[PDB]
């Protein structure tokens, strides 16, 4: 009855004047990279040693 | 890979230049001191081949039932079998490369199946003890076995033939000369010659130090840390 497309779209973080939305991992980019590259460095320091 | 004939000449011009047995053409050594010089080159190569790992060779040792102690001499080999001092041959060498009795230190021995056997491990069945440097004591001579024994090696003995080729790095020839000079000049027991022997011997260490300070004899070693993945450590 509504005479419209039977789809409902909701954004997570809206993009200004844009139908689709921007997710969470867009701002979280390179933070995971740095944190992983430091944790891997710490694990490298511990494991590549002589205990 | 120079020849002993060339080594005689190069020795006659640099180290043993004031020596008496230098012939009138100055480019050779008289036939009365050659046994002496040859007995100094042989010792010279042995020392140089002992400090640095210059010649790493492996000779496979077949298992003979009833024998546990396996001396790695040349009398037990195949091409140089000596029936008077060896009951049966168990080492394996080809005619072109016979065993030369040149084991200084045994480093790593594998098996006929690919299983590495530890060396000098008191609590380790499947371990080959060496009761003396040039021996091997396998405590279980299993059927159909053999042992590729990677060992440090010395230069094959220089019999005296002037056509035998010498395996030394070109950068270490300035140290072999300085050791022949030491051995020769130190035996004259004269004050002038003795003081020269010390200079030649100390220069031997200086050149043997520059060779190890620039990795010209392949002494530095790096390996992949395979232990990491085995102990856990995802």
């Amino acid at each position: 009855p509504d005479g419209k497309l039977p789809f409902v779209l909701v954004p997570y973080m809206p993009r200004k004047r844009e139908l689709y939305g921007e997710a969470d991992a867009e701002l979280l980019g390179d933070n995971q990279k740095i944190l992983g590259a430091t944790m891997r460095g710490m694990i490298d320091l511990l494991g590549r040693s002589a205990n | 890979m120079r020849k002993l004939s060339d080594v005689y000449k190069v020795l006659a011009l640099t180290s043993l230049k004031s020596a008496g047995f230098i012939t009138d053409d100055k480019v050779n050594i008289e036939a009365w001191g050659k046994p002496e010089v040859l007995a100094h080159i042989n010792e010279g190569l042995t020392r140089l081949h002992s400090r640095f790992v210059l010649r790493t060779n492996n000779c496979i040792v077949e298992m003979k039932e009833g024998r546990t102690d396996y001396p790695l001499l040349a009398r037990y080999s195949y091409e140089r079998f000596d029936p008077a001092k060896a009951p049966y041959p168990y080492i394996m060498d080809t005619p072109q490369e016979p065993f030369q009795e040149d084991v200084i230190k045994i480093l790593n021995v594998y098996d006929s199946k690919g299983i590495r056997r530890k060396l000098n491990d008191d609590h380790d069945k499947n371990g080959l003890f060496t009761p003396r440097p040039d021996v091997l004591q396998c405590m279980w001579p299993r059927h159909f076995e053999a042992l590729n024994v990677l060992y440090q090696a010395k230069h094959p003995e220089l019999t005296g033939d002037e056509n035998q080729e010498i395996d030394l790095p070109e950068t270490l020839y300035s140290a072999l000369e300085n050791w022949v000079g030491y051995r020769y000049h130190t035996g004259l027991n004269t004050e002038g010659s003795t003081a020269k022997a010390a200079e030649y011997l100390q220069l031997y260490e200086s050149i043997c130090g520059e060779v190890v300070d620039f990795d010209l004899a392949n002494g530095s070693m790096s390996n992949t840390n395979v232990l990491f993945e085995k102990r856990g450590w995802v």
